[PDB]
This record gives structure tokens, C-alpha cells and sequence, in this order.
């Protein structure tokens, strides 16, 4: 119950209503999932649900599909209890079972195992888990956590998800507003990423900026919404490297090749 | 490949050498005190 | 034992169907477009049984792994690999005549099939080299939220896996079939919802919410019903105006 | 200081250096895009030497050979014992990260899966691979650097917008092969005394100004080392630097 | 002296036997444009004897005839208290051969995984032994032969072209088969007294121009184990040393 | 035993190949489906004086290569490491006699380079506690099938190839004698009767012999034997002359 608010910025689109569903939200502890432009808002979105866990919430247990190699990710899947799987030991406790009510910090990472789905689907089952080996049934707890950043309907029409990954995924929706969409706080997110540039370039004073970066940075689509503009910012703010001296052009598209 | 432990790789222990290093890490003092009560009844151990 | 009863002559017909089935433990699967409460069926199943003194607990079948369906069937392996050295009975031995649901079953494997069906139909505990087997019989049944018949045609089963269920599969009416309390089923939704979201009463919904409850595709029939229930209910959180509008798609992005 | 090694007279190799030397405090990502055959990896050292960090880790390990796809997972960590038949991670990758950057040749093959999880690395870093141990981050920088069209990638998707992006965040084209000429020259000499010293030839042949003629036609877009290679086939041509240089080798499989 | 094994009057052999004296001492990467049977593992033990370190030794064996795992495997070894399956410290032969010489062979076998893991320590050298650990280098020659065309194969994209060059010091053809001709005749005399020797046979009996010529005609598939094993064949179709040479069993695996 | 090797290039081919059997030369054997080729290798291996040589006869398929060599060399610990003796060791078990190497065809690789030279020297036939030593076992493998293209496919490794028999044992079909066909069938025949216990050879009409003249046979004696054996359980009485050619347990009829 704090502000913990951190870099959550630029929100002058409606992702302030948003955010305000969001919190609206916030205290229904059930299935959480979202939607919306990876490394961008997205995981920003996923500390403000931390924030919305309460902070004695618990362990934001972090979920990233992206890893799990293919087999054993069964094993801190389901458990691993026995011997011959975990360097045996003790039951080894998976990350599913290193969460005990927290964060099911699930990531829409689009990797292969619907075997996977499946088991998370038992793991989204009756509040429950049970190891390898793992020689009961335990009655587990954890908050739920899912986002998007693709069309998951069409992957259910495209039999892509199980259609029971989405089925049991999703008590509602959460989308972001898009760079080419939210585009409100430009100027102002903008400076914000610029003063913690400058900051940690610590220099000396604030070049300022020429309209025709603004200009600019309307016309520019921006596709990934939030870091790819603030990249471009920290690197108009190295490009330049001068203090209180205005800016008049960015630095996002380095591919574009030098004249 | 796919990792793990694999079964692969019993008898009966006796605490002959371990009595013995009970002695070696007892101190030579009061060792010689056991060597003495030992050797007394092995009349073949001087 | 007590459940969100679908309160309908096609569920109080598969209903008394089950109850038929009763205190039958012979081996089974189901059939059904979709699960409706799919777990929930085979579970007042297990609470109804012989095996409710017995174990009604079930077991998620195809969720195993790859090389150690012989400790599955049979538990851990006293003389598996070194480190365990007991041997430690069938999840089936760990009811072995209690109602174990066998479910996830669509999603199994080929030579998975190819032992635990032979063994079901013949075997009694013969697991990693033992003296004796023992035959558990574990009240017997399966499942199936898809078409079996289908997987024949496709052939992935075995024919065995065919005669596996010893009962002739119900299944539920679809959503688009089913449809008969949702009314009554949804208003208990609801008091269920206002419980959750602490909300004080519900005045209701517009009949147009009403209509288009009628007018409702619910593929996620035993789910989405309530699911999007309580989806209007927060994505309101307001109880003074009827859910005049639900939550209808959250697949669907608001302008 | 790479010794100053690899001369390029290109004043764009200064001014890559000069971009370089702007980034040698700074500390977030970079793209170099390498040539084949270039030598992204002695300027990474160039720079590593340099480093904000300069004191900090300077470890070269490349996910482009991952032949085992777990032998990403131990880059990723191990649990003690994860698994089994092992110990404990061997975590030397993980090590030289904290107090360090990250340094990698010719990302193209990444699973996937693999990338992405480097994702959920670059903005927080768990203890990751590590059997269900608790989170850890290491202080890593990054640096990136291949000879791979990035066009390429996106049109094939390769990296991911979020990948893409916080993946990237400098980029360090290596002038074409031929795009240094001068430095070609330059670098080309600094190589023929190198070699004319540390073969101990006694005597350095030079160079036949047709053979440096020739050499320049080679469009020799591998010129990594590949320029030291050739060079040490162009030495064997001579095979003794004592008399004048003329026997420059390019092409080794032609027998006769 | 190392016994002249193949000793090639040939002009063409005797040009290959006079380089292999030029750079066997000189310890470093080549490139041998060899292939089984044609000098199946002939010339790599004279260059040991002939490397700098007559003391130092020989290992190789760095064969590809292995797929999967054990090619790596053994080739790094592995860790000790981590592994697969085995608590072995598989210091991988790399480790094995001290002061003298090596090769790799089959190498167009290797993935390109392994070919980037390979050339690297060509260029490196310093290695984490698999598991992970301080890298290590070794100081000496590297050797490897290929019996196809590995710019095709680049050109078919499929290994370390760094590799392709940085071992490509000189790409050392060897005589095949069809090479031998007039010194073939020679050849058979000496695999004749050998064999006489060896099978007891009391001498050479005597040519046959009909044995001759149905040698001539054999188009000889196999370059030198052939000629031993049909050799061996003959020998047994022929069994004695008083016949003149006729028995020429050119196909010991004809049927019937 | 019954070669009856009527081919009578069965003779000559005996001939040469007991006059191998006391040299103990490596030996790589191509076999007929029904070639029998156990019995050649046993009367070589008498034949040797390796007669009472140790002959392991090396089915090479049914072991782990995850031991692979912890057969083919096995491993020496006692006492509280493990409480019985030590390995009898796979080159150390044929040693002194044939080397018999059997389910050879079909093989992983990883046998097949643990074997590769594996005896060249031969003074490391013995680790993990086994004690390291050479020796002396005449090796054979045989029922080669593979054709040369199987080298050409590389599979089989050539280096085995090289480190192979100076030749190959060339085999006909049962196609091709056709001539010991109603003796060793009779042979056959009368120790089934007898293993049968039964009341004596009925006999055999032409019209079966005439049907059998009319065979490829590939199973060669094995053909010979599972059709005396169908024809036999056929008659299922010896009054008259049995009749019938019995080809396969196949056709319905
Ligand atoms: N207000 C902001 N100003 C500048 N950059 C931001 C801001 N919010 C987020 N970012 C950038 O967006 C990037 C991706 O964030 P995010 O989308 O949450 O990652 P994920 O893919 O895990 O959801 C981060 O690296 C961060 O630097
Ligand atoms: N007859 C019923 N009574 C009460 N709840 C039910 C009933 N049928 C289904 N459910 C609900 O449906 C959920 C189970 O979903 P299920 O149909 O098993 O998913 P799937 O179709 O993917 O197997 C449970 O949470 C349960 O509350
Ligand atoms: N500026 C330079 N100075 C010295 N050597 C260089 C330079 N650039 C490239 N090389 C050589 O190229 C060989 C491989 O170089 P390079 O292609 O940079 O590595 P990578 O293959 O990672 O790009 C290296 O061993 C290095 O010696
Ligand atoms: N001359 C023969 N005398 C007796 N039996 C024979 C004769 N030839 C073949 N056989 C029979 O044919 C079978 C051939 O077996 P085998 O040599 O193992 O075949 P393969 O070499 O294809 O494995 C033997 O079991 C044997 O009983
Ligand atoms: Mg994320
Ligand atoms: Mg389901
Ligand atoms: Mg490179």
C-alpha cells in the first residue's frame, strides 16, 4: 500500500485510463491477463501490477518462457521430488512451486510446448501441483499473471493456442496503447527519459530540443512504444553529448546509413 | 542430451582403519596410552 | 458430490446416466464437445463411488514425461536408478481402487498408449523387475473433450485404446445445445461474483444483456458463461446500473 | 590499447573509434556491424581495454557454435546439481558479466527461445537456468557485433521488436573490405613488418608494388585475420623474407 | 629415418615428400588436400617424427567418423564433476599430445557448430574445456585433411570458412591411386616383398603381363588400403611363391 | 553336423576355408539367409587349434554401448567396492581362441569404433579396475549382408572396412544347388520323426518333390527346415507318402 510508481511514465494517452482500469483491477487477485507491445509498457505494466501486488503481496515470481530448454523445464514444472531428475537431494521445489501465492508472472513468449499449456492448464487447475516423482498432490496458491503482444484470438483460429490456453487464460483483456496510438506524452515522457539521459551523462544543462525533432518525432511510427523511442532519446542525448547546447535532430535509426 | 542422474557405478564396513584414525587424531600422549592398553593382550606386539 | 448443476433435462438426463454408471467401476472415457465442467462430471463421479470411501482422487494423465511412465504407472522405483531404493507403488496403487480420473487423455502418447493400455486391459504390478505383480484395480475410466472416433479414423489410438472405456461415453450438450439455465445459472454467477468482488447485491443486467445472453455463441461454454459474468461485473464494478452491457469479447478492443 | 593494432587509415576507422571512444564511458548496448572476416572482435578489445570498466571482464563467448541447445541453459545458469552428473553451474559467462559487458559473434542463430530469454536477462537478469534458485542479476553491460544483413533478421523476424530494440542500442558498421583502402595499405604494412619482425625472417622482403596492386584488387572481404592469412600465404610464396617482396599467395588450394 | 613408408619415386611424389620436408618442422596450421586411401594416415606420424619436438608426440585421432555427442565430447573430453554422465575430467586428447603434432580428419564431417568451436581455438586456442572453466591454450601445429571440396562446401555454406582459411596455410595435395602409374609397378614390388615376407610366401614368384594388365585395367577405387587388401586377396587366390603373379584378385569381394 | 554342401562349391569353398581354419587370421563372413554359417565357424574354430580355444561368439547388438567397452573391457573392483569378484572381460572372456563377433550388420557405430583397431595393440582390452593387457583371440564376425554400397554409405566404416578380412565369404542362394534337397530334407525329415517320436518316414510323393524343384528357397536351410516342418505337421500322419511342397504359413486357402 505505497506509491512505488517508479519509471512509469509517458501515460497522457488514455493508458492513464488505463492504468486506471488497471487499478480497478488491482485488488481481485484471479487470472491476470494483458496485452500490448513487447518491452514496452509491457513489463513496465508487469511492475505496476507488482506495485498492485501488494508489496507483502508476496515474491514476484518472474515467469520467462523464452527459456525452459525443452524437458526438465517439466521438472520445476510439475516438481521434482525424487531422485535422478533435480541432482535429487531435496524435493527440489520448482519455480512453480517457488511460488507459494505469488506472482504467476506468466510471459507470452509464443514458444512450442503446448505440452507445456496443457500442464499450466493443470497448473491453472483447482489451486494444486504435484512434483516428479512428486508422490502427492498439493493444493498450491499463486497470483496469476499473463499479457499479450499478438492476436491471440487469430492463433485460436489459427489453432495456434490451445484453445484452452486462451479458454482458461484471460478473465478479460488488457491491450496497450499503441506508439502510433498513444502518442500524447511525446514531449513530455520525452523529457522525461532526456533528463535521467542527461543525468547520468550528467550534462551540465539541458541542450533543449529544435521543433523539428518534434516534428519528427510525430512523424516517427516508433514501433516498439516505449524503450525504441526512449532509446532513440539516450541516443540523440549521446549523438549530441553537449550541455544546455539544443538539440535539432534524434538518433533512433542507426541502419539508416551515414551521409 | 536430455540430463539427469542415471543409475550406474556394496558390502560391509568395519571401523578397523577408523578406530585407528580415532587414534591418529587422539593425541600421540594418551595415544601411546591406548597403544600401551592395546599392545598388552597382543602378546606378539611389542 | 455437489456441483453447478447444468439444472436441465439433458443434464439431469446425463445425470441419471451417471447415475447408472454409479456405483459401476468399470473402465470409461467421455465424450463431450467441449469438457462442461468436464473434471467437475468425472469428479461427482468420484465422490458418488464405492471409491468414495475409496480414493476419489484423481491423476493428470497425459501431463507425463518421457522416460519415466514405468514409475508413473507404478509410482517410484526402488531400483531405478541408485538413489531411491523403494518401490514406491502405482499413482494407480496409490488409489488402486479409489476413482482416479484419468483425464488429459486426448493429448497422450503413442508407445505411452502402447504399455499402459495393454497393462490396464492385462497386468497386475509388474514394475522394474519385481517378483510378483499385483493387480490394482483402480476403478477405471478415461476421458475425452474430443472425438475418439476421430483419432480412430486418424488411427493415433490404438483400437485397444478404443476398448478401453468400458462404458459408453456421455457427453454434454453444447453451449449452443446446453443453453437451459443459463439465466438461473448466470444469476448464480453473479451471487458468486458479487461475493468475490465483495459486491454488495446485483440489481441485474439490461434484458437486453438478457437477450444477448440468449444471443451468444459460448464456446467457452461451462466456462464463459460466468467467466464474462463476472468480466461485465468488474470491467463495471458497479452494481447500482444492470449489467446493462457485459463483457462481451476481451479478444475485442474497445474504441 | 589492442596495441593500436590493426592500422586504419580510414579516417572513418578513427571516426568508428571516435564513436567508440564516446561509448568507452558509456554504458549500454552497441551493434558493430562486422565484416566477414573483419575483426569486430579486436576493436571490442580496443574498446575493452578502453572500457568505463576497462579494469572489468573481457570474456568472448559466442552462442553462434551452440551445437547443444543446453549448452545455452548452462550459460543461462545451472542449479547446483541441476539435473545431475554435474556439480554445480559452470558459470564463468555469468561471472564475467557481472563486472562486465556482453560481448557475442554473429547472433544470427539464437533459438529463438533462447533470445528472448536473453531478453528477460537485459532488462532485469534473474539467476536464470538455475534449478529454482532465487533471481540474481550480474552487473553486465553488452556489446553486439556481426556481419549479418539486419534487414535481413527483421525481414526474417530474427529479432524480436523487444529484442531488436533493447537488444540494440549502437550500432558499429565496419567499413566494407574495401571501404578502408588506405587503411588496407596502411594495416597491410603494419602486418608486413609484424610478420617481417616475428618470423624473425632476417631479412623483410618489402613488397612488389604489383603485389600490393593485386592485393587491392582482392575484394578479400574476409580480411580479419584473413588479411594476416593470406599474408602468411603470400609469405610462404616468398617463403623467406630476405629478398625483395614479390611472391604473394591469395589462393592456397591451386596445386602447381 | 621413419622407414620410407610409401616411398614415392614419383617426380609428383617426390616434389610432396621434399615440401612435407620444408614445413614439418615449420609447427604450424596447413592445409593437406588428402583422403583416405590415398595416403590413408601416412604422412601425419613422419611430420611428428618431423615435428620440432621429436620428443613431442602424436595424439590425433581427431577422425570424424563419430556424429553426435562423443565427437565433442571426447574431443574437449569434459568436465570432471560435471557432465552428461560421468564424473571423468576428460581432459580431451587436445590435452594429450605434448611437444609434437596432431590432425583432424574427415573433417568435412563436422558440423558447423563444431567448425566454429574449432577454428576459434585456431584462432584462440585458450579453452573452458566444455564444462566451463579458465581457458587454456596449446602451443603447436594443427593438421587436417579433407577429401572434398571445402570451397564448394563454404560455397555450399556448411563450415567454418575462417576455418576453411586460417588451417588453409597450403592446401597439400597427395597422389591418388590414378596418380601412381610408373612408380606403380614399383609399388607392387615392394607390397610384393612385403607380402612374400609376410605370407611366407618365399618370394616373388614372377609377374604376370595378364596379372599386369588386369591390374592396369583395375581402375583401383581405393588408393593404398586397396592395394594391400587385394593384395592380401591375390595372395590367398595365389598361396605360393612359385608361380609368376597371375591370381590377381581384383575384386576379393566379387561374387561367387 | 549336415553341410551336405552338395553345391560341391560348397566342397572346394569348405576346402579353402578349413585350410584358413588353423591359421588365425581375422575373420568377416558373408552368410546365405540359411547358410548355417554357426556350424562353418565351429568346424574352423575345431579345425583351429583353437579347438579348445575360447570362442565367444559375440551377438554384438543386445549390450548398452553405455558400457560399451565396460564389456568389451569390462571393469576389475572388490570388497566393499562392490562384493563379488571382477568382470570376466569380453576380449579377456574369447581370449585364446575365436573371436566370434555375431548381430555385427546392424550395428552402432560406437561399437564399431571401439572395436576399430581396439586389438591392433590390444594392451588396453582391460580398465575401470579391469587390468589393461593384450592377447590373442582369433576374431571373426561373419553373416555379412551389407553391400559394398553400405561402405559406400559410409555407415559401414571403411575403417573397419580396411581393418576387415583380406577378402569376403561369397555365399549362393539355396536356388543354386538344388542338389542335397531330398537328402538333408530326409535328414530333416527322420530327426523330426524321431524328435517327433513318430512311427517312421511315410515317404514323400513326387508332385511335392516337383513343386520344391520350383523354389528360389531363399531361406536356404532354413527354408529347407520350416518346410519340412509345415509339410510335416501337415501329414499329421505317417500311413502314406506325404504329398505336399509346403512353401508359407501364409495363404489363407
Ligand atoms: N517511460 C519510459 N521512458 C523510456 N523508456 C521506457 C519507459 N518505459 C519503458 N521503457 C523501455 O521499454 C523497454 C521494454 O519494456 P517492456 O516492454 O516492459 O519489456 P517487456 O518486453 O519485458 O514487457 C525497457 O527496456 C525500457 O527501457
Ligand atoms: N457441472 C458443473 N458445475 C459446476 N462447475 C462446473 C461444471 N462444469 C464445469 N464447471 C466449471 O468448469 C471448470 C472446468 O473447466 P473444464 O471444462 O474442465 O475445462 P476443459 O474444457 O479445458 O477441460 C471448473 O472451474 C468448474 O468450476
Ligand atoms: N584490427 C585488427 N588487428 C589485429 N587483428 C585483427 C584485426 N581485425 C581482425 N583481426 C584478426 O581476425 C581474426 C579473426 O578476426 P575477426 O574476424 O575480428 O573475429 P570475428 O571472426 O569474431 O570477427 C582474429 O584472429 C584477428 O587476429
Ligand atoms: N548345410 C546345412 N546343414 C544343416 N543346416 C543348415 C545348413 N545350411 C543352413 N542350415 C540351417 O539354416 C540356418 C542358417 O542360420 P544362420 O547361418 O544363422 O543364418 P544367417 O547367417 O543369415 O544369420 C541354420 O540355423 C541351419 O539350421
Ligand atoms: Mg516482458
Ligand atoms: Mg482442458
Ligand atoms: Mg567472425
Amino acid at each position: 500500500m505505497a506509491e512505488y510508481k517508479d519509471n512509469l511514465l509517458g501515460e497522457a494517452n488514455s493508458f492513464l485510463e488505463v492504468l486506471e482500469q488497471v487499478s480497478h483491477l488491482a485488488p481481485l487477485d484471479k487470472p491476470v491477463l494483458i496485452i500490448g507491445e513487447r518491452g514496452t509498457g509491457k513489463e513496465l505494466i508487469a511492475s505496476r501490477l507488482h506495485y498492485l501486488s501488494s508489496r507483502w503481496q508476496g515474491p514476484f515470481i518472474s515467469l520467462n518462457c523464452a527459456a525452459l530448454n525443452e524437458n526438465l523445464l517439466d521438472s520445476e514444472l510439475f516438481g521434482h521430488e525424487a531422485g535422478a531428475f533435480t541432482g535429487a537431494q531435496k524435493r527440489h521445489p520448482g519455480r512453480f512451486e517457488r511460488a507459494d501465492g505469488g506472482t504467476l508472472f506468466l510471459d507470452e513468449l509464443a514458444t512450442a510446448p503446448m505440452m507445456v499449456q496443457e500442464k499450466l492448464l493443470r497448473v491453472i487447475e483447482y489451486g494444486e501441483l504435484e512434483r516428479v516423482g512428486g508422490s502427492q498432490p498439493l493444493q498450491v496458491n499463486v497470483r496469476l499473471v499473463c499479457a499479450t503482444n499478438a492476436d491471440l484470438p487469430a492463433m485460436v483460429n489459427e489453432g495456434t493456442f490451445r484453445a484452452d490456453l486462451l479458454d482458461r487464460l484471460a478473465f478479460d483483456v488488457v491491450q496497450l496503447p499503441p506508439l502510433r496510438e498513444r502518442e500524447s506524452d511525446i514531449m513530455l515522457m520525452a523529457e522525461y527519459f532526456a533528463i535521467q539521459m542527461c543525468r547520468e551523462i550528467k550534462l551540465p544543462l539541458f541542450p533543449g530540443f529544435t521543433e523539428r525533432a518534434r516534428e519528427t518525432l510525430l512523424n516517427y511510427r516508433w514501433p516498439g512504444n516505449i524503450r525504441e523511442l526512449k532509446n532513440v532519446v539516450e541516443r540523440s542525448v549521446y549523438r549530441h553529448g553537449t550541455s544546455d547546447y539544443p538539440l535539432d535532430d534524434i538518433i533512433i535509426d542507426p541502419f539508416k546509413r551515414r551521409p | 542430451m536430455k540430463q539427469g542422474l542415471q543409475l550406474r557405478l556394496q558390502l560391509a564396513m568395519t571401523p578397523q582403519l577408523q578406530q585407528a584414525i580415532r587414534l591418529l587424531q587422539l593425541s600421540t600422549l594418551e595415544l601411546q596410552q591406548e597403544l600401551q592398553q592395546a599392545l598388552e593382550s597382543n602378546p606378539l606386539l611389542e
